[PDB]
This record gives structure tokens, C-alpha cells and sequence, in this order.
């Protein structure tokens, strides 16, 4: 699975809680991506490792 | 100047596909380079002739015309062993064809698609994921006929077809399979074909619609018979015209560039010019033309 | 007998040597067979719908709009940079 | 007013050998050469793995023998090297001056440099094919951290 | 391009000036360069 | 140098790079002077200390 | 000569607009107006002191 989502918003908070982040609010989803690398992700200085 | 091609294979080669290849020595292959030592994945007719897309055959007789020609002398276990095809050299080709024309007259022969089927010519490696496909070496008597074969069948799907479907030869009937859709470069041939018609119809003569009208109403020759004694009006009303040698010697000039450049248009393939065949040991000594 | 340039780790019993053929294929302007490539295969939905018992698990987050009816249209991804 | 030639300078083509690197660590050169020689390329081993001699009466431990053919891989490594022609024209010829003398070690060291040449890309295409085998026959680790 | 190929004697320096070459050629890091593939990778005529 | 390959592929021969590097031409230039009344007592002889 | 200097270009937009269905992604910021009728006027950046 790639790194997809729903809106904007729960991107946002994927970088702000990487542990307590939700992966469905009420109608939207956030699909963390598993993958053979961990390719390491940077938006603005909220990086997730 | 060593003129040979050891293509290798990555894996072994079953005794049964050794029993196959053997009994296919002598014939044409294409190659991918001209070179000296090549891969399996790249031999044959297979890349352009796959199983998952339609029988195109004017794109395999474009790659028949643009890459080199070889023929197989020895296969043996994990490489089998091939001979490069250049003017100045004359070869030996067996006739190990499945649909099976007799090079009696010794004509020039002509290097075909696989139009007749796959599967008799599919020759299947399950060593690697390759299927080597032999190209159709047979007289351009019967080429001709089958190129207008497939360039009919595409313009007679729309209106007695298995006439078209199959071929003519004096010993025997063959079946020869044609597609529903012919590909791109099969209807840009018919493309080409239908805007030289288109523009070359203006430029048909005059005068030799009153041989035909006059030969109809007088003499009917062996070659007269296709009318059914019948003339359309078309020529008629072109026959309302007066005869004069100007424009028609202009008229044919032109058309003789055009009966040219048709002549460029229709041969497709290799040809190969024998010489000296021999019936009983079947295999003919041939140069490319 | 001669010596072999080849650099000798010991891991456990066994002294294996490392050695780097690049400066074999660096000289001829040929590529190293040990730089591969490696293709996976990613896949994502966009338009799912969440079925109608909805639950949140953020007391962070507060879209202005109504929570019952919201559909997912598009999907936001990311690019390699 | 002059136009200085301010030294010139080739580079030394570094012999590589396929004995003096370490992947001939992962091999054994056999002086045997007959499996060229040999028109099937199989070689049939009677392996024997041994067994445990179990006790109770599920099944008798019969020996374990396993008659297992190896196919051997026979690889064709060809380079080309297009030398000119008039360099032969000075090779036959035989030189009188000096300065077809110094042409002709001209012509013959640009013979030496292609025949060295060929067999420098022979050292490496050896080295090529080796490292392509060891690549063919390598299953990942991720593979073999379970099935090893 | 402003390059002469006569018979001189090449001093046979040691460095590793292989690597990277011809893909630095292709870009331009030289300015004036030659590449003789074939039969013009020779000691030509005096 | 070029690797002898076994797969069929168009095979570079024996390559040559001839790459020549032309000099550079660095001229600098300061400028000192030197007052004419410091040169007249420099040009002269003196019998007085 | 080894007290160079850097021409980074420093680019920020002024007064833009988030789209309608609007979101926020924390807690503890509350202002007293009216979420939905939100406009931003100016862009408050930092000076280098």
C-alpha cells in the first residue's frame, strides 16, 4: 500500500502523531504505507522516519 | 570471413526440443544483430509474432525486410548455431515447410510471415520463456497471391470468403488464417493503397475502354471472361470523349511512375534467387537477390 | 602463494573476503551488475466509502462539515520528493 | 612567438586477472577441459546423504541414494577488435628508413594494443560471465532466510 | 575540434583517469576532444 | 578497455579518447611610484653628510 | 576570497484562501470569529532579527 489518504487534513496529522494518528475519521481514511523501504517523508520540517 | 552466429541459450535445452530443432536444419531464421554471439530471447519472428496480440503481418514483413537472415546448421545441447545470410554467398534451404510448396519451376522465393498458422511453426522452448517462430519460405507466385490474400480479406469483411481465406496451388489447397482486424500498419498499407487509387482513377486512360467495348461486342478471348458479357457506364461516359496520343503519352508516363512505386509498395519480404535446386536432396543452393 | 588484494572479515568461524569488482566496470564504462533494479508494486483505493456506524479516534482534528455524509472523492498522495 | 607542447600523456591499462581477484574464491579452475570435450553437457553424481537409524516400528530406514545430474553451463564470450587495413599494408612491408622504421613501430604497436586489447576484454568478459552465473544461480535473501 | 592526432610518444602516467569518461565527455566537461573507436584508435600516418 | 559480453548487443571497439587542455594566461599588474626628488638625489653624488 | 556570499530566494504567498470544506488539525487555537467566513489579510513573517 502507498501512502494514500482522504483529505488533507489527516496528512497533516500523519506528521504530527505518527503513533497516535487515526486512520479513519468519521468518513475519511489514511492509509500508512508499508512497503520493503522506508522511504522517509518531509513536509516542511515534520519529517516521519 | 567467418559468417556464423552461436546463439546460447540460459538454460538446457529437453532431448525432445533437441528432436525439434533438429528436425528444423537449413531453415531461415531472423536475427535481432548480426553479430557473433547472441541470445535466444531475440531469435526467431517471436518478438514481433506474439501469442497475446493479434497476427499482424505487414509489420513482419517490414522486420523481415530491415534485420538480417540466417540459416540453422547445428543445434546441439544449451546453443544452437546459425549462419549469416550476405550477398556474395550461396546457401543451402531445405524445404522443411509444413504447408508443403514444391519448388519445381525453381522461381525465386520469397521469405513470408507465419500466414498459414503458429502452430505448426511455433517450435516451443520450455527451457526459457521464448517461442521461436520460422518465417515462410515459398515461390513469390504464391506471395503475391497471399499478400492480396490478407490486403482483401480486410476490405471483404464488410460483403464465398473461403476462397479468400485459403490459398491456390496446383497440387494441393492450404489453409491460411486471417484476422478480423488487420493492425495499424495493415490499414495504413490499405490507406496507402486506397489514396493511390483515389487519385489514380482520374488519371486511367481512354482509349482502351473501346478495345474492351469492341472486344466484348466481337472476340471474346480467355481473359475477357470476367465481365459475364456485361459493360458498365462509367466507361461510356469517359467514351464520350474524342481520342487523342498527348495527354494519354503524358497520362502514361505517369502512370508508369505509378506502376512503379506500386511495385515498391507491393514487394514486401525477402526474395531469394536459386539456382540449380535438386528435387531428390531437396534443398536448393539460393543467394539473396 | 601471491598475494591476493582482498579485504578478509571474520564473522564467526568462517574469514570471508570482500571484494568490489566497480573499478572492473568503471573502466570500461559498463554497468555494475550488483546495481539492480527493484520494482514493487504500489497500490491505493480513492472514492471508498466507510460504512455508515462512523467513529473517529482524534480529538485533534475538526472538519466544518457534516460528519454523517462525507464521501472521499479523491486521494491525496505523495511523490518521491 | 612559439606554441608550447606542454607534456603528453597516456593512461596505463590496469591488467585485471580473473586468479587475482577474489571472485575465483567462489570457484575451482579444473586443468580437466573434457566437459567441453563431452557432447552432452550432464555430469551424473551417486550421491549418498546419510540417514538415521530410527527405532521404532514406523518404517525400516532403507539407505538413501541420490543419482542427480548436474547440466553444466557453456558460455560464449566474443569481443571484436577493427584494425585497419593499412596497418597491414605496413605490416608485410618491410622498412628501410627511419622514418617508415618508426612507422612500422607505429604499426605494430598498435597491432600489440588490440591483441592486448582482446585479451584484456577477455579477462573482463571471464569476470563478466563468472559474476552473471553467481547472479543467475542467487536466490535472495529474503528467500533463503526461511527456505536455508 | 582542436585536437591533433600524430604519433607521439605517450608518457605511460598511472592514474585512475578511466573513471567517469565517457559519460564526462558526453555532457562537456572537455572542450575539445577526440574519440577514435575502431580502426582510428591508431598511431596514425607521419 | 571494453568487456567481451556474451548476450548479443552492438559491441563498442577498441575506443581512444584523445581530450586535449589548453593553458591559461594569468598578467598582473600593480603600480608604485616614485617622486622625481627621490630620483635626482638617487642620480647624483654627494659630498656633504 | 573564501568569505563568499549566497543568493537564496525566499518566496511566501500574502492572502490566500483555503478552500471551503475546511478543516483544522489542533487543538488550543481558538479564535473568536466566525470559522467558516475566514479571510487572511496580511502574511506575518520573521525578520532576521
Amino acid at each position: 500500500p502507498a501512502l494514500s489518504a482522504s483529505s488533507r487534513a489527516l496528512i497533516d496529522e500523519f506528521m504530527s502523531v505518527k503513533q497516535t494518528h487515526a486512520p479513519i475519521h468519521y468518513g475519511h481514511y489514511i492509509i500508512e504505507e508499508v512497503a520493503p523501504v522506508r522511504r522517509i517523508l518531509k513536509f516542511g520540517n515534520k519529517v516521519v522516519f | 570471413m567467418d559468417l556464423k552466429v552461436v546463439v546460447s541459450l540460459s538454460s538446457r535445452l529437453y532431448t525432445d526440443e533437441i528432436a525439434k530443432m533438429q528436425q528444423r536444419i537449413g531453415c531461415i531464421l531472423p536475427l535481432a544483430s548480426t553479430h557473433g554471439t547472441q541470445n535466444v530471447q531475440g531469435l526467431g519472428l517471436g518478438q514481433v509474432y506474439s501469442l497475446e496480440t493479434v497476427p499482424d503481418y505487414v509489420s513482419m514483413y517490414n522486420y523481415l525486410s530491415d534485420c538480417t537472415l540466417a540459416v540453422l546448421d547445428e543445434v546441439s545441447v544449451d546453443s544452437l548455431i546459425l549462419t549469416k545470410i550476405v550477398p556474395g554467398q550461396t546457401y543451402a534451404i531445405k524445404n522443411k515447410y509444413q504447408p508443403f510448396f514444391q519448388w519445381h519451376g525453381t522461381g525465386s522465393l520469397s521469405v513470408m510471415p507465419p500466414v498459414f498458422g503458429r502452430e505448426h511453426a511455433t517450435v516451443k522452448l520450455e527451457s526459457n520463456d521464448v517461442d521461436i517462430v520460422f518465417p515462410m519460405v515459398l515461390p513469390t507466385p504464391i506471395a503475391e497471391e497471399v499478400l492480396q490474400k490478407i490486403l482483401l480479406f480486410n476490405v471483404y469483411s464488410r460483403v464465398v470468403h473461403m476462397h479468400l481465406g485459403s490459398v491456390s496451388y496446383l497440387g494441393h489447397h492450404y489453409e491460411l488464417a486471417l484476422p478480423e482486424v488487420p493492425g495499424p500498419l495493415g490499414l495504413a498499407l490499405l490507406d496507402n493503397l486506397s489514396l493511390y487509387f483515389c487519385i489514380m482513377v482520374t488519371l486511367l486512360p481512354r482509349a482502351s475502354m473501346r478495345l474492351v467495348r469492341g472486344l466484348i461486342r466481337h472476340e471474346h478471348h480467355d481473359l475477357l471472361n470476367l465481365f459475364q458479357e456485361m459493360v458498365p457506364d462509367e466507361i461510356a461516359r469517359i467514351d464520350l470523349d474524342d481520342l487523342s496520343v498527348a495527354d494519354d503519352l503524358s497520362r502514361m508516363r505517369v502512370m508508369m511512375t505509378y506502376l512503379q512505386s506500386l511495385a515498391s509498395l507491393f514487394n514486401l519480404g525477402p526474395r531469394l534467387a536459386t539456382a540449380a535446386y535438386s528435387q531428390e536432396t531437396l534443398t536448393a543452393t539460393c543467394w539473396l537477390r | 602463494r601471491v598475494p591476493i588484494s582482498a579485504a578478509v572479515i571474520k564473522l564467526g568461524n568462517h574469514a570471508v573476503a570482500v571484494e568490489s569488482l566497480q573499478k572492473m566496470y568503471n573502466d570500461t564504462q559498463s554497468p555494475y551488475p550488483l546495481n539492480r533494479r527493484m520494482q514493487y508494486s504500489y497500490y491505493f483505493p480513492v472514492g471508498l466509502f466507510m460504512p455508515n456506524p462512523k467513529y473517529t479516534t482524534s480529538a485533534a482534528i475538526k472538519m466544518l462539515d457534516n460528519p454523517t455524509q462525507q464521501l472521499p472523492v479523491e486521494a491525496w498522495i505523495v511523490n518521491k520528493n | 612567438k612559439f606554441e608550447v607542447l606542454l607534456g603528453v600523456y597516456t593512461n596505463a591499462i590496469q591488467y585485471v586477472r580473473f586468479l587475482e581477484t577474489a571472485l575465483a574464491v567462489s570457484c575451482v579452475n579444473t586443468e580437466f577441459k573434457d566437459l567441453s570435450r563431452m557432447t552432452d553437457g550432464k555430469i551424473q553424481f551417486r550421491i549418498s546423504v546419510p540417514t538415521i537409524a530410527h527405532g521404532d516400528g514406523r518404517r525400516p530406514s532403507k539407505q538413501r541414494t541420490f543419482i542427480v545430474v548436474k547440466n553444466c553451463h557453456k558460455h560464449h564470450i566474443s569481443t571484436e577488435m577493427e584494425l585497419s587495413m593499412l596497418d597491414l599494408e605496413i605490416l608485410h612491408s618491410i622498412p628501410e628508413t627511419p622514418v617508415e622504421y618508426a612507422e612500422y613501430v607505429g604499426a605494430v604497436k598498435t597491432v600489440a594494443s588490440a591483441l592486448q586489447f582482446g585479451v584484456d576484454a577477455l579477462e573482463r568478459g571471464l569476470i563478466n560471465t563468472v559474476l552473471s552465473v553467481k547472479l543467475r544461480h542467487a536466490p535472495p535473501m529474503f528467500i533463503l532466510q526461511t527456505l536455508a | 575540434e582542436g585536437v591533433e592526432n600524430r604519433p607521439f610518444p605517450y608518457l605511460t602516467v598511472d592514474a585512475d583517469l578511466l573513471s567517469n569518461l565517457r559519460q564526462s565527455a558526453a555532457e562537456g566537461l572537455f572542450h575539445s576532444f577526440d574519440l577514435l573507436v575502431g580502426k582510428d584508435a591508431r598511431e596514425a600516418g607521419i
